């Protein structure tokens, strides 16, 4: 999973392309998914507890 | 008796070396303090010649 | 030690350049010599710029005496003022033992000709070793649960 | 502000249980912060002059 | 400036010595607390039976009178320059002075 | 020892209050007088005001 | 039994020793007096024990 | 009475953190004076 | 002309008292840190005695 995308995205051919290993900021870590805190998965808002 | 005077000979020194070590830093203030005064009088010195 | 800057406008490579020197004073007979240090690659006629002499400090006749000198001076020479920089060990010991305080140091300025000549420093850092395999060995058959 | 920044300078020598954190040590403490104080007072007086 | 440089020039060679006092006093000092029981007490070769780099007693009051007596100097040069500069600088006033109130008439 | 150690400070800090004190002697002779100087000024600015309502 | 006191015993002599040294010499290091210098750090150092 | 010794000791603290406070109390009325008397004697002047 | 004079000679004879006024509490503050530092030393002195 991607989470902040790098900053070239608006002139990046998406609709033709995927995102690869160089699109992407940072990724999805285990210190990511606190036990405890709300989440925010792709358009979805979560609650791990 | 031996070991006493070699005692009693170095306390003396001892006695002598510090009574040089003090009129030697009783003279570094002297002095310290002589230069103290020729500096600040450097600067009263300094300000006239643009004073005039 | 000292450095002088001089001019070089009709160039492409800078608008100054910087020339190292180191300048000699003699308790023989008061005398100075400025010595320029021979640089590798420059085009310059590095050498002897000053010879043993009783160099003339201004219009009326005197000549330099080492009383007037620090660290941090900014002496003129026929013409080329020279800002010394730093002495060694063994000039401060001679200078604070007459009543001189030594002056702080500066750095040495730069030539930019010289240091725009650095050839590449041929080197890469090894890449980590935490790829796929080791990521797939030390890590296997472990997964996280989370509720939400 | 010397004269007291040395005296403490060699008393962080003394060896092993010596090394204390007696009256002296404090008064010595609090007088390098109340010197420092005084400069930086005059330092503003000097501007304001 | 200059008296200055020689005062200055004066303090090293005092302080040279002030410092070299000290660590002699501390030898002396852990020379005398020394017992036939003290903690490392060992034994040595040719120890101080000979110095090639000594001074005598005779000696050692001379560096000291003759060092002291240099700061002194200097000393009593210095009160002389600090009241020669008083007048140069009362003079140079007055003169001017004098002058101003002149052209004004 | 321990009573040494308290009696030196202790006749310390009366030296220490001792000067405290001697030039609070003079300070409120000094407060005094600028009191007293003070009124001799509250003196004259009465003085001009009637010499003039006349 | 005895003996275990004069080592202890003895390593305080010196110790006790080293303080009057780093300590008398302190009590004296007057202002413009050989050796007072500048030491930045000597007003937030405590490694008391 | 017989005032052990701890009290005894809280006794010399007391007395000695007293002069500090107190010196410090008569020297804070003197620079309280001083920026007074100098600007009560200027003013009027 | 009455009015600029006075707008002058006011300013004038204000900075003659914004500057009176540092001048003699100068005097008071260096007479204090001096005083001050002084007897705050010896207070390391009897201290470290």
């Amino acid at each position: 999973m991607p989470k902040v995308l790098v900053e070239n995205a608006k002139n990046f051919p998406r609709c033709v392309l995927e995102i690869s290993d160089k699109e992407v900021l940072e990724w999805y870590t285990a210190k990511d998914f606190i036990v405890g805190k709300p989440l925010t998965i792709l358009g979805r808002t979560f609650f791990i507890y | 008796k031996s070991q006493s005077d070699v005692n009693k000979k170095l306390e003396q020194r001892l006695e002598e070396v510090r009574f040089w070590k003090k009129e030697l830093d009783d003279k570094l203030e002297q002095l310290v303090y002589a230069t103290e005064d020729l500096l600040l009088y450097q600067t009263r010195l300094q300000k006239a010649l643009e004073s005039f | 030690d000292a450095y002088f800057q001089e001019d070089v406008p009709m160039s492409i490579e800078e608008h100054y350049r910087i020339r190292q020197v180191h300048i000699y004073y003699y308790l023989e007979d008061d005398s100075m010599s400025v010595i320029e240090p021979v640089v590798e690659n420059s085009g310059i006629p590095q050498g002897k710029l000053i010879k043993r002499q009783r160099l003339s400090k201004n219009d009326r006749g005197d000549h330099y005496h080492w009383k007037d000198l620090n660290r941090g001076i900014n002496i003129t020479i026929y013409g080329k003022t020279f800002r010394i920089v730093d002495c060694d060990k063994f000039t401060q010991v001679f200078l604070e033992s007459q009543g001189i305080e030594l002056n702080p140091p500066e750095k040495m300025a730069l030539d930019p000709y010289t240091e725009l000549r650095k050839q590449p420093l041929r080197k890469y850092v090894t890449p980590t070793d935490f790829d796929q395999l080791k990521q797939f060995l030390t890590f296997d058959k472990q997964v996280l649960r989370f509720y939400a | 502000l010397k004269v007291a920044q040395t005296r403490l300078d060699e008393r962080t020598r003394r060896p092993n249980i010596e090394l204390c954190r007696d009256m002296a040590q404090l008064r010595l403490v609090n007088e390098v912060y109340e010197v420092d104080d005084t400069i930086q007072t005059l330092q503003q007086r000097l501007r304001d002059a | 400036c200059e008296q200055i440089r020689l005062n200055r020039s004066a303090k090293y060679n005092l302080e040279k010595d002030l410092r070299d006092k000290f660590t002699a006093i501390t030898i002396d000092d852990i020379c005398f607390s020394l017992n036939n029981n003290s903690p490392n007490i060992k034994y040595s070769e040719n120890v101080v039976r000979v110095e090639p780099n000594s001074v005598s007693l005779e000696d050692w009051l001379d560096f000291s009178n003759t060092n002291v007596e240099k700061a002194d100097k200097q000393r009593n040069n210095s009160l002389t320059l600090k009241a020669l500069v008083d007048r140069i600088l009362f003079q140079t006033a007055s003169d001017l002075r004098r002058q101003c109130d002149v052209v004004d008439t | 020892r321990e009573m040494e150690k308290l009696y030196s400070e202790l006749k310390w800090q009366e030296k220490n209050t001792l000067e405290e004190i001697a030039e609070l002697h003079e300070d409120i002779r000094h407060l005094e007088e600028d009191l007293r100087r003070k009124l001799q000024n509250l003196k004259l600015c009465h003085t001009r005001l009637e010499a003039r309502t006349y | 039994a005895n003996r275990a006191a004069q080592h202890e015993l003895e390593k305080d002599l010196s110790d006790k020793q080293s303080a009057y040294r780093i300590d008398d010499k302190c009590h004296h290091l007057r202002n413009t007096s050989d050796g007072v210098s500048y030491f930045h750090g000597v007003e937030r150092v405590d490694a008391t024990v | 009475p017989r005032f052990r010794l701890p009290d005894w000791q809280t006794n010399s603290y007391l007395l000695s953190t007293n002069a500090e406070r107190q010196r410090d109390a008569s020297h804070q009325i003197r620079q309280e004076a001083r920026v007074l008397r100098n600007e009560t004697n200027n003013q009027t002047i | 002309w009455y009015r600029s004079n006075l707008t002058n000679f006011q300013e004038s004879n204000t900075s003659r008292h914004n500057s009176e006024r540092l001048r003699v509490d100068t005097s008071r503050l260096i007479q204090d840190k001096y005083q001050q530092t002084r007897k705050t030393q010896a207070d390391s002195t009897q201290n470290l005695g």
